[PDB]
RNA sequence: GGAAUACUGCCAGCUGGGACUGAGGACUGCGACGUAAGUCAAGGAUGCUGGCAUAAUGGUUAUAUGCCGCCCGUCUUGAAA
RNA sequence: AAGCUCGUAUCAGUUUUAUGAAUGUAAGAAUGAAGAGCUUUUAGUGGGCCAUUUUUGGUAAGC
RNA sequence: GCCCUGAAAAUGGAUGGCGCUCAAGCGUGUUACCUAUACUCUACCGUCAGGGUUGAUAUGAUGCCCUGACGAGUAGGCAGG
């Protein structure tokens, strides 16, 4: 079975694929 | 016969907290049928008694006494906050505190 | 009751009082206990202690009746 | 109110139950829960079996005795499901499921005194209406309880030689219901109604 | 909670231009000012303009005809999602305008995920005669005597104890 | 006041708070029927006769009826119950303060007692069983919620 | 003097108010000349400009 | 055609219940009420009453419960280490 | 920190108008501050990491 | 739009737990309530600023006052004990 926790590397490791995604679009 | 009571009974529930710090000094009430904070608007300053006997005879009675007010009202559901003179004990949470009737406004 | 479809205050009113409902209402075991609690909750101290007081009596006799 | 509230699972939702049954106990309430086994829950029933057998697996690793032991009695389910929203540890908490109390069945002295239930969690009153519920009962069992029949049988034993007492006692009121009825209208009565009562 | 507003617009009287075209329409709003807010918002989607180059001329508030009376409520609702906004339409049995673009604003929440910063109201109208009723869960309640039961009735207790074991007959 | 201060405390200011009257409660209508809710006699059935001026209310069961003497007691310690009697007939100028001074019971009190009183029992005899509710004790019973009750 | 002042300002608003949708034309209101703000964000975090 | 009534807003409208507080220490000041004499809720609490000396009360220590509390110092490195 | 002049119209991480190829100069523009400038000297200081906003080079991406 | 599928293993395992299903989940709206060393008010401490005060004050003018604001802090600085 798969957990639900996000585990904190991943909680903020989302957030840094997110702005990652943010400077993509622009350009 | 049957009763002498002239008051109402309730429950020490606990000290006002938060998810961390709990205050002591002002104990969480619950009152008997009481729903409201209307219902409990009329128990408002009324003096509580905590009762309980103790181990060791003092004045020729081996049961002792805290006093104290019903102050505010606390959230919905008529839990109401109190303030004794020694504050309560926190083992006594979930204990019952007699609430008196005087003093009136009716 | 009869009622016509979107009917109107005046008209509301006529067909109630042509049905009689509060009569009718009031009749109710219903509308009955809700007097009950009403008229129970609007006792004086006094005014309580008599119903203490007759259901004393009331009792007597009902024990009488009984074991016979 | 009442010092000893015997519940009754017969047609709750363990969870809420519990809840419940768990508060008052933290604010000092004395219960005791009957029925367990006729307790419910949500969901179709294969899964209450799965959201447990997991639960069963668990279980400690270099030794197997030491761990999350597995009761199965359904009492007991319903405990956890309890013990399990009350700080347990800690004075207050021990002092409650001190507090507690969990048979399946009915048995002395409980047998022989009013129960009651816990709107706020019955199947019947929060379940919208035809869904999927499972009945602790199989769910127990099909996974280890061994009884689920000495509790039935030892069961519709009680049942009877009860209803038999009920009627007994529909026979007296009637009476009452009779007397009452009959010396009720003479004044004295009046009077009170008056009043009302 | 809404209400409805007549708001007016003119792009400030410059010289040799006097007395501009004025812009009528009506706002569902919960108050005056989001309203105006609104206003100039959908300014900017007819046309090109902005909030310090006109002016709210006249802003008041109309009340609902006749709330006493059922009537049936035919919306045009332009509203933006994840994709690019598109046209809709619905119908509602209701009392008033008001309470009816309401009603549609919990179901335009509910089914489309869609807020009020989203969703333009569009044209609400009144359908006076049956038949040009087009959805069927409107049409529902347009026959002769519908008599029906709301079985089991959840009886709300305020006390946690209940010895009755409740049934739930109506 | 003639021996000089011989140390220096400073005097007060003028201080400015008049006394004045104190204004009871709707209620309180001479010849009312109370609850004590403290004392010796909590809990009885008593008789209001006279506002006073230390605050306080003299007060009798009367005493041929549930034991209580001719007594002070405290506004707040007390509940009013709507049943009002006829109190016209009763002389009570007699008693003010003073009248409550100490410096086994005293033959001049008991004196002032039974012509209260029979002053007073035949207005209690007029309205049914009310001879008989003073008598008793006033308590609470399971179910009585005092925000619903009406006294 | 200010008391007269103030209640004569609001009524000829009110007129001048109701002057408009009698003589069908529109009443344009008095330009806002006086606000009043608070402030509602604490001190840290807040940028400097 | 005729009233209302909700809603919004006002009152230097009236009448209650509860908690917390009582700084200061002759008088000066701004006032209010009164025809005046004076009085007052006007530059911060006064009045009455009760409890005691085999006291009242207050404290110390030992635990109990509730809630909170990473091992002190030094030295790096962007802080944890 | 001391000394001298002031105590002001001495200025401001601010807006506006005016005048040129986000951004320069002025105000008999606004708002805010009685805390300014001139001497003389005297400690401590030469760590980066993260985020934001413009870009610049970038291929599976990341950066 | 919600739902299932839209692959990830290997010590038992986590929406934090229990548990939840006309929710205790999702979307939205309305109100009520809970609480910080935040804000308001009062007292107190201290510091800073502005002042009063002598033919001398019912206390050392290096006294005794009145008003107002303010209070994190390492290296470092200044001062009182």
């Amino acid at each position: 079975r798969q957990s639900r926790r996000t585990s904190t590397k991943l909680k903020e490791g989302i957030k840094k694929k997110a702005s990652a995604h943010r400077k993509k679009e622009k350009k | 016969a049957e009763s002498h009571r002239l008051y109402v009974k309730g429950k020490h529930l606990s000290y006002q907290r938060s998810k961390r710090v709990n205050n002591p000094n002002v104990s969480l009430i619950k009152i008997e049928g009481v729903a409201t904070p209307q219902d409990a608007q009329f128990y408002l300053g009324k003096r509580i008694a905590y009762v309980y006997r103790a181990s060791k005879e003092v004045r020729g009675s081996k049961i002792r006494v805290m006093w104290g007010k019903v102050t505010r009202t606390h959230g919905n559901s008529g839990v109401v906050r109190a303030t004794f003179r020694n504050n309560l004990p926190a083992k006594t949470f979930g204990a019952s505190v007699r609430i008196f009737l005087y003093p009136s406004n009716i | 009751f009869a009622l016509p479809r979107g009917a109107r205050t005046a008209t509301v009113s006529k067909k109630w009082a042509a049905a009689a409902v509060c009569e009718k209402w009031a009749a109710s075991s219903w509308a009955k206990k809700i007097a009950q609690r009403e008229r129970r909750a609007a006792l004086t101290d006094f005014e309580r202690f008599q119903v203490m007081v007759l259901r004393k009596q009331k009792r007597y006799t009902v024990k009488k009746a009984l074991a016979k | 109110v009442e010092p000893v509230v015997v519940i009754d699972g017969k047609g709750h939702l363990v969870g809420r139950l519990a809840s419940v049954v768990a508060k008052q106990l933290l604010n000092g309430q004395k219960i005791v829960v009957v029925r367990a086994e006729e307790l419910n829950i949500s969901g179709e029933f294969f899964r209450n079996k799965l959201k447990y057998h997991d639960f069963l697996r668990k279980a400690t690793a270099f030794n197997k005795t030491r761990g999350p032991f597995h009761f199965r009695a359904p009492s007991r389910i319903f405990y956890k499901a309890l013990r399990g929203m009350v700080s347990h540890k800690t004075a207050r908490g021990k002092a409650a499921l001190e507090r507690l109390k969990v048979f399946e069945g009915i048995p002395p002295p409980y047998d022989k005194k009013k129960r009651v239930v816990v709107p706020q969690a019955l199947r019947v009153l929060r379940l919208k209406p035809g869904r999927k519920y499972t009945t602790l009962g199989k769910l127990s069992t099909s996974v280890g309880w061994k009884y689920e029949d000495v509790v039935a049988k030892l069961e519709a034993k009680r049942k009877v030689s009860s209803a038999e007492y009920y009627a007994k006692k529909r026979a007296f009121t009637k009476k009452v219901a009779s007397a009452n009825a009959t010396a009720a209208e003479s004044d004295v009565a009046k009077q009170l109604a008056a009043l009302g009562y | 909670h809404f209400k409805e507003y007549q708001v007016i617009g003119r792009r400030l009287p410059t010289e040799s231009v006097p007395e501009p075209k004025l812009f009528r329409m009506r706002i569902f709003a919960s108050n005056e000012v989001i309203a105006k807010s609104r206003y100039w918002y959908f300014l900017q989607k007819l046309h090109k303009v902005k909030k310090a180059s006109g002016e709210i001329v006249s802003i008041n508030q109309i009340n609902e005809a006749h709330p006493t009376k059922v009537k049936n409520f035919g919306v045009w609702v332009r509203y933006d999602s994840r994709s690019g906004t598109h046209n809709m339409y619905k119908e509602i049995r209701d009392v008033s305008r008001v309470a009816a673009v309401e009603t549609l604003y919990q179901d335009m929440a509910a089914r489309h995920r869609a807020r009020f910063r989203s969703i333009h109201i569009l044209k609400v109208a009144e359908i006076e005669k049956t038949a040009d009723v087009k959805r069927q869960y409107v049409k529902q309640f347009l026959t002769k005597d519908l008599k029906f039961p709301l079985p089991h009735r959840v009886q709300k207790s305020t006390k946690t104890f209940s010895y009755k074991r409740p049934s739930t007959f109506y | 006041p003639k021996w000089y201060p011989s140390e220096d405390v400073a005097a007060l200011k003028k201080t400015r708070k008049a006394a004045r009257p104190q204004k009871l409660r709707a209620s309180l209508v001479p010849g009312t029927v109370l609850i004590l809710l403290a004392g010796r006699f909590r809990g009885k059935r008593v008789v209001y006769l006279k506002h006073l001026e230390d605050n306080t209310l003299l007060i009798s069961g009367p005493f041929k009826v549930n034991g209580v003497p001719l007594r002070r007691v405290n506004a707040r310690y007390v509940i009013a119950t709507s049943t009002k009697v006829s109190v016209e007939g009763v002389n009570v100028e007699k008693f003010n303060v003073e009248y409550f001074a100490k410096e086994e019971i005293k033959a001049e009190r008991v004196e002032d007692q039974k012509v209260v009183d029979k002053a007073l029992i035949a207005e209690i005899k007029k309205t049914p069983l009310l001879k008989q509710y003073l008598s008793a004790s006033f308590s609470l019973k399971n179910g009585d919620k005092p925000h619903m009750l009406k006294f | 003097a200010y008391q007269k002042e103030y209640e004569t300002a609001e009524r000829n608003i009110i007129q001048a108010k109701r002057d408009a949708k009698a003589a069908g034309s529109y009443y344009v209101e008095a330009q806002h000349k006086l606000v009043f703000v608070v402030r509602i964000k604490g001190i840290n975090k807040i940028p400097p400009k």
